[PDB]
RNA sequence: UGACUGCUCCCUAGCAUGCUACUACCG
RNA sequence: GCGGUAGUAGCAUGCUAGGGAGCAG
């Protein structure tokens, strides 16, 4: 925290990797043997060999991923498009990227207009489209990092919010695992730079043995490996013209982060009925279970959401450090005390202060979160929990204690000030008391920065739990953004669920003999996904039926909506699926001389199949 | 399953069985043909049912080791490619200035963000618009980063050469305008 | 991990682990080689051993295939599979293999641990791939044999030209001279650093090092070997006499200081490789230089088996021919530097087999083929590809350091590819043009070994003398001491004062070192002395062993001097044919 | 994926061992494949055993399995003969008419265009086979005229005289004005801009 | 040039386990 | 007449592997 402030006085051309000349087989090299973090100060590497005869494999893999060699073999670059601090340029000419527009699906459009849709004055209309981008958009979108000031967070309340957050993250278990127990899905996706020039991640995951991966993991626990990171322009349907961007991390970072985090990361998405719901299926009657878990015991419930603006680009460094530190707190026995610090330094140098390669030339990334590693979806959740807790604390403190009626909350506030600005070490008794209070009056349900809160009303009305303005003030003074109160819903009733969570409106319906909650998406999104598609992916119906089955599955609850057209969407999808099937059979009958004899596929075009997915038995 | 040791025994057993069936001998002979053939099946109990699994296991092992050999060869190819890339791109270092400046450090440790700032022989400048071009790349030679650079080529987005005589106030809106100026270090 | 096999060129994935070189073996021929030797070890993508925990059975038929691993009877599951079945080892590509009727020769090459003369007998009587395989096995076994000696630690230094030297414990001391060049290293605190290259001799250990260094406490010396890579290209391409001289330009202007070489040259323009049967010093240092101006349009390649014997090729190139079109590569050994180093593409290239890069040319010239083997020529022809080749030398000289020869000595034509084609395929060339030595040795060698192809050269000045002596032999470690010859050195130099301006010949140079304490005359070794000699020389036999008493060790030793040398054939090998002048021993 | 040249019915078979790979339907493709040395036939995918590391090439040696095509030396016991019932397996296995008169096609397709009988066969066929014959004439002329070496001019003399050589081992080409020789020069890597000559 | 995690549908393959049916052997 | 054992077949469940696709942050 102190270093964050003290590092704003020093020139920006003195941070980053530290290089030194070493000799192999009589040949000079430049390698990174340390770093100079803005927060953690000088970190010196340990296992660097001043001399070496020949190098086998892992030394290649850690010498090629460094930015030192490429940077030293580059051309000095002065870029006047952005205020970001440039480093160098690898090739001779910068590369310009563009994003193609969408491809129409005229046949489905004609079938939709046949059934009397898209009339002037109707309620459901097209709003989501494949937006196409111009040329120099990648750099103009990377420029948005200019919204991340160096923020010095308050210390004496952070050192208590950390305790509360850690109390929240209690049930789960974590620890290091041997390199032969890791689990990876979709082993044929891209792997960073410059390893992408010779094959995807499967080739590196097969070329490397178990002892080699063990050595590479036990190596970074006592060293530092700065890396590079690529930037791409995504290709997906949206509702605002601003482009999206993803960042693929290098292979040597993921291949160690997996082994360091997998146990906890898999023990979180395997437990039902908690404050973090990553991994709870919204099918098979899971939405009702979640929404019943939320309404635990709150006395006079309301509902309260919020949404940070520029969540992944205004993240102050200190909060990300706290997130990583809390997520690496279960390592009580597996690793020593310096090992954890070196692992944290490696994480901070690989996914928080990397050398972004937006376009065709390197740059420095002042901060924020790179949404490509294996720990974003959980670090963001813990950051959200921290924000909520600190907002609540700030709300509870700043209230005239003369007018507090109860004799319990007043004493709690007294002891809160005592434990905040007077004590020096944690008091577990008071922390447990305050956490029980918080779960009694501020029950939360948290996904990766999208939240829903069922908070007491008669307390929040007199400022004992943060209503919304404490959230606004906390964001304003600790995130350098302004959460305008036009994107924050508030429901005064409970018989209808939260207004919007994960882009799914919630409806209370009567199925079977009782009432359950069903999520239904926005009809415009479904129609847009049906009408616009990348080429040959559908471009037509006959080849790829399995798109429409899943699309109809995701849009079944639309039948129960009291509005009319919202069920007509589902009926239109059903009829189109039937038409597609009975024309595919005709096509490969007429050109043939025979066709289908046994199908059993007649359950696709009738609701008996889709309805099964929203019943609680599986 | 066509040359097993019990196949000949089964063949002679069934030959005797059919010969005696054509003979129509005693009921004891009928039991003999119903039992010797029953044990002709009892030999094939394992003959035509165990090598059928043995061949499957052998094929599985053979394909698994085929895959292993392919992976092992790809490993060598990748190692060769990465080694040759390193030993080819290394020589761009221009070992004079770098070795001269490292010796000036306390124990040969300098921040990376300054090596291309002093020991790079080719500057590349990207300019968004004419008014910004006016300040930095003025004239045919300019100065930046405590040195003296000089212009040798000016291109635009479409990657075509444009001479400096055409960059005026009124001629600006007739160009693609991410101009890319490349310069060299003077002495 | 996958390649072509030695005998069939079929693609398989097996390696016999009991051979020092581990060659790729074809399934059928792998079985053929594995049945009848001690080779019970076969390697593949996995090593075929019972990898059960705590088991050490290490055969092929002893194992059974079970599951994803291999096991013997002690650990096999009931569902198993015999690896050794159908008379065929179970490996990759079990359906693309032809086998070979020739497996006994492979057995003999593999089984014979390079101990006798029959070794090289087999090593030449085999196939081209088989013979290069034999060559690399010979290199590997010599590198594993010569490194079986101690580390020559020097703890104190008295002065130069001798050291207070010791070795490791138990390991014997290697023999004396320049076939035993030390290139030892030294520690500082952790690992080995420079010392220099030497050759240790008896004094007190005399070092005949080509380099210099201030030696100190603890400096140790070894005979450092390297990694001998396998040989890809065959030793020589298959020749075919061209219908027309292509790639080479028949030029009209000629310098005819070399009358008996242009006739060879035109027919070389027709044939790939041609070796000239040249007696010792028949102007052999002039042929490629004559070609250089006869055909000044081809990239002529100069090379010799030694960095010191390349003297003849590298001398006159800058005396007769232009200077710009020549280049020679020198690694970092101290050799001739009048050419330019690190100049790959040049019209004239001079180098030794050790440090030449791969390039392409038209014409190649090679010297000193007697001491060459198929490995050496294979390296050169794997380095450079051309349109024609020329070899200079003769089988009838002292061969390579065949240290593995312990029983009866090797035969001349049995040396390598070129020596046996000089006698059975026919001499591509032959010479009598030796303007170097008089009528004595010309007729001597003509009748003796050089197939009577030489004519009476010049004046027999009658300065060579031969005696009738007995002598006695003594041994110390790996050298010989001959005192009834070492005092008779002077008692023999007696009868005119002009003998001593000569050079001292002996097989074991320990006798020369002891005689230097009497005379101080220069010491000469007979192994590597070709091309470097003085007009008059002294030849003391010092021995009667076949190490000196072969057919051809003294053959070139007699022609060392111009017209006068000592010719004491006190050995009973080839004394009793020649007719020289003699006196009684005084 | 077009109508075949003898039956005008949809098909997906291309004669692989043939010259120009014409379109044939299942019946007519069977007729073409059973009476010549056409042992390679192509489709949306080629017909070789796709079991790991196979070595087979002949159509009749394969057998259909799952989403993979195997061979008798590599097939699992669930086999299916691709060539059966007088009709090789392919798309549109029903709408085919075929014809026993395929000897003309069988000869002309396998015809090397070396004898006068070959051109007479070209003169004795149907119109579509005439188009195929002309295409094969041009294909074989192209494959013939690059059966010589590359005329490497190594040195230069006075005009109308050069030092011209060739590549390794290839024979002597025709010299008359039938062929318009055209070389391409190299800087270090790529071939560009010599121009068109005529050698005599 | 194509990121990380998380749920869902479909097709195939193997394994196991279970159930079931049909010829043989044993008491 | 029952029990048990080994062969070939059909059926269900689960676990795993592999491919293709759709939504969410
Ligand atoms: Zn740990
Ligand atoms: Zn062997
Ligand atoms: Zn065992
Ligand atoms: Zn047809
Ligand atoms: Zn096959």
């Amino acid at each position: 925290n102190f270093n964050v402030l003290f590092s704003t006085v020093f020139p920006p051309t003195s941070f980053g990797p530290l290089v030194r000349k070493i000799f192999v087989d009589g040949v000079p090299f430049v390698v990174s043997t340390g770093y100079h973090f803005r927060e953690l100060g000088v970190v010196h590497n340990q296992d660097v060999n001043l001399h070496s005869s020949r190098l086998s494999f892992k030394e290649l893999l850690v010498y090629a991923a460094d930015p030192a060699m490429h940077a030293a073999s580059g051309n000095l670059l002065l870029d006047k498009r952005t205020t970001c601090f440039s480093v160098a340029a690898l090739t001779n000419n910068v590369a310009f990227q563009t994003v193609k527009p969408g491809n129409f699906n005229k046949d489905f459009y004609d079938f939709a207009v046949s059934k009397g849709f898209f009339k002037e004055g109707s309620s459901v209309e097209l709003k989501h489209f494949f937006f196409a981008q111009d040329g120099n958009a990648a750099i103009s979108d990377y420029d948005y990092y200019r919204y991340n000031l160096p923020t010095m967070c308050d210390i004496r309340q952070l050192l208590f919010v950390v305790e509360v957050v850690d109390k929240y993250f209690d049930c789960y278990d974590g620890g290091c695992i041997n390199a032969n127990q890791v689990i990876v899905n979709n082993l044929d996706k891209s792997a960073g730079f410059p390893f992408n020039k010779w094959g995807k991640a499967r080739l590196y995951y097969d070329s490397m043995s178990y002892e080699d991966q063990d050595a590479l993991f036990a190596y970074t626990k006592r060293n530092v490996i700065p890396t590079i990171t690529q930037m791409n322009l995504k290709y997906a349907i949206s509702a605002k013209n601003r482009a999206r961007t993803v960042a693929g991390v290098s292979i040597c970072s993921t291949m160690t982060n997996r082994q360091f985090h997998q146990k906890l990361l898999k023990s979180i998405a395997a437990t039902r009925g908690a404050t973090v719901v990553i991994g709870t299926s919204k099918f098979y009657g899971g939405w009702h279970n979640m929404l019943k878990t939320v309404y635990s015991d709150v006395e006079n419930p309301h509902l309260m959401g919020w949404d940070y603006p520029k969540c992944d680009r205004a993240m102050p460094n200190m909060l990300r450090i706290m997130a990583s530190l809390v997520l690496a707190r279960k390592h009580t026995t597996c690793c020593s005390l310096s090992h954890r610090f070196y692992r944290l330094a490696n994480e901070c140098a690989q996914v928080l202060s990397e050398m972004v390669m937006c376009g065709g030339s390197l740059y420095v990334k002042p901060g924020g979160t790179s949404s490509g590693d294996a720990t974003t979806a959980y670090a963001n959740s813990v950051f959200n929990i921290c924000q909520a807790v600190t907002a609540n604390v700030n709300a509870l403190l700043s209230t005239d204690g003369n007018k507090i009626a109860d004799k319990y909350v007043r004493n709690l506030q007294h002891r809160l000030y005592e434990c905040l600005y007077r004590n020096r070490d944690v008091d577990t008794d008071f922390v447990n008391e305050f956490y029980a209070y918080l779960r009694k009056h501020f029950s939360m349900m948290i996904l990766s920065d999208d939240a829903v809160v069922c908070f007491n009303s008669t307390y929040a009305s007199q400022g004992l739990v943060a209503s919304i303005k404490n959230f606004k003030s906390v964001l304003y003074y600790q995130n350098n953004v302004f959460m305008s109160e036009a994107k924050c819903w508030t429901e005064t009733d409970l018989t209808k669920g939260p207004h919007e969570f994960c882009s799914q409106h919630t409806m209370l319906v009567k199925q079977g003999d009782d009432y359950v909650y069903l999520p239904y998406p926005d009809p415009s999104r479904i129609l847009g996904a049906g009408c616009f598609v990348d080429d040959i992916v559908k471009t037509d119906g006959t080849l790829m039926i399995e798109r429409f089955v899943s699309l109809a599955i995701d849009a079944y609850p639309l039948t129960k909506h009291p509005n009319q057209e919202y069920a007509d969407v589902f009926h239109l999808y059903l009829q189109y699926i039937r038409k597609l099937h009975d024309e595919l059979t005709g096509h490969m009958l007429d050109m043939y001389s025979v066709m289908l004899t046994n199908d059993n596929t007649s359950r696709y075009w009738e609701p008996e199949f889709y309805e099964a997915m929203y019943t609680p038995h599986t | 399953f066509s040359s097993l040791p019990s196949y000949a025994a089964f063949a002679t057993a069934q030959e005797a069985y059919e010969q005696a069936v054509a003979n129509g001998d005693s009921e004891v002979v009928l039991k003999k043909l119903k039992k010797s053939l029953n044990v002709a099946k009892s030999e094939f109990d394992r003959d035509a049912a165990m090598q059928r699994k043995l061949e499957k296991m052998a094929d599985q092992a053979m394909t698994q080791m085929y895959k292993q050999a392919r992976s092992e060869d790809k490993r060598a190819k990748v190692t060769s490619a990465m080694q040759t890339m390193l030993f080819t791109m290394l020589r761009k270092l221009d070992n004079d200035a770098l070795n001269n400046i490292i010796n000036n450090a306390r124990d040969g440790c300098v921040p990376l963000n300054i090596i291309p700032l002093t020991t790079a022989a080719k500057l590349m400048v990207v300019i968004p618009d004419y008014n910004t071009y006016k300040n930095t790349c003025d004239g045919t030679t300019f100065t930046y980063a405590s040195a003296l650079w000089e212009i040798q080529q000016v291109v635009d987005a479409d990657s075509k050469i444009v001479q400096l005589s055409e960059i005026s106030m009124d001629n600006s809106p007739n160009l693609a305008w991410p101009l890319i100026v490349t310069a060299l270090r003077a002495n | 991990a996958v390649g072509a096999c030695v005998l069939c060129n079929s693609q398989t994935s097996l390696r016999c682990g009991a051979c020092i070189r581990r060659p790729f073996l074809c399934c059928k021929c792998c079985y053929d080689h594995v049945i009848s030797t001690s080779h019970k070890l076969v390697l593949s993508v996995n090593p075929y051993v019972c990898n059960a925990p705590g088991c050490d059975v290490t055969d092929v038929t002893q194992l059974y295939l079970g599951g994803m691993s291999y096991y013997c009877k002690s650990h096999k599951p009931p569902i198993s599979f015999p690896l050794c079945a159908n008379g065929q080892v179970f490996g990759l590509y079990k359906n693309t293999c032809v086998g070979s009727d020739n497996v006994t020769d492979f057995n003999a090459i593999a089984t014979c641990d390079w101990t006798n003369a029959g070794d090289y007998i087999l090593a030449n009587t085999c196939t081209e791939r088989l013979k290069l395989f034999a060559a690399e096995t010979l290199k590997a076994t010599e590198e594993t044999f010569k490194l079986s000696y101690g580390i020559a630690t020097v703890r104190e230094v008295l002065s130069d030209r001798e050291l207070h030297l010791s070795w490791e414990v138990g390991k014997p001391r290697p023999p004396l001279n320049r076939n035993y060049v030390f290139t030892g290293y030294r520690v500082t605190k952790n690992s080995k650093v420079q010392i220099g290259e030497y050759t240790f001799e008896k004094g007190a250990v005399v070092y005949r090092g080509t380099t210099t260094y201030k030696l100190n406490v603890g400096d140790y010396f070894v005979l450092t070997s390297h990694t001998v890579m396998p040989l890809s290209a065959p030793t020589l391409v298959p020749q075919e006499h061209y219908v027309r001289i292509t790639g080479l330009y028949p030029t009209l202007n000629i310098s005819d200081e070399f009358s008996s070489n242009v006739a060879n040259y035109q027919k070389v323009g027709m044939q790939k490789y041609s070796t000239l049967q040249g007696p010792p010093g028949t102007g052999k240092s002039h042929f490629a230089i004559g070609l250089a101006l006869y055909y000044p349009s081809a990239r002529i390649v100069y090379t010799a088996c030694s960095h010191a014997a390349v003297d003849a090729l590298c001398e006159k190139a800058l005396k007769y021919l232009p200077i710009d079109k020549c280049s020679r590569i020198i690694p970092a050994v101290e050799c001739f530097d009048k050419f330019k180093v690190n100049s790959t593409l040049e019209q004239y290239v001079f180098c030794t087999v050790n440090a030449l890069p791969e390039t392409t040319a038209d014409i190649v010239v090679f010297d000193e083929i007697s001491m060459a083997t198929n490995y050496d020529l294979s390296v050169v022809n794997a380095r450079l590809r051309a349109k024609h080749y020329v070899y200079i030398g003769d089988p009838a000289q002292l061969p390579a350091p065949r240290t593995l020869l312990t029983k009866g000595t090797l035969e001349p034509e049995y040396f390598n590819s070129v020596c046996r084609l000089m006698k059975t395929i026919g001499p591509d060339m032959f010479l009598g043009t030796c303007r170097r030595c008089p009528a004595e040795i010309v007729d001597t060698v003509s009748a003796l070994v050089y197939d009577n192809k030489l004519k009476a050269h010049k004046d027999k000045s009658a300065q060579c003398f031969k005696m009738f002596y007995k002598g006695v032999i003594t041994h110390d470690v790996s050298s010989a001491i001959n005192r009834p010859q070492i005092g008779v050195v002077r008692e023999f130099l007696t009868r005119n004062p002009a003998w001593r301006k000569a050079v001292f010949i002996s097989p074991y140079n320990s006798q020369n070192a002891v005689a230097s304490k009497i005379l101080g005359l220069p010491t000469q070794t007979v192994d590597s002395s070709q091309g470097s000699e003085y007009d008059y020389v002294i030849f003391t036999q010092t021995t009667e062993t076949a190490h000196s008493c072969n057919v051809n060790r003294f053959n070139v030793a007699i022609t060392r001097a111009k017209v006068g040398i000592l010719c004491i054939m006190s050995d009973r090998d080839l004394y009793d044919k020649l007719q020289f002048t003699s006196l009684e021993i005084p």
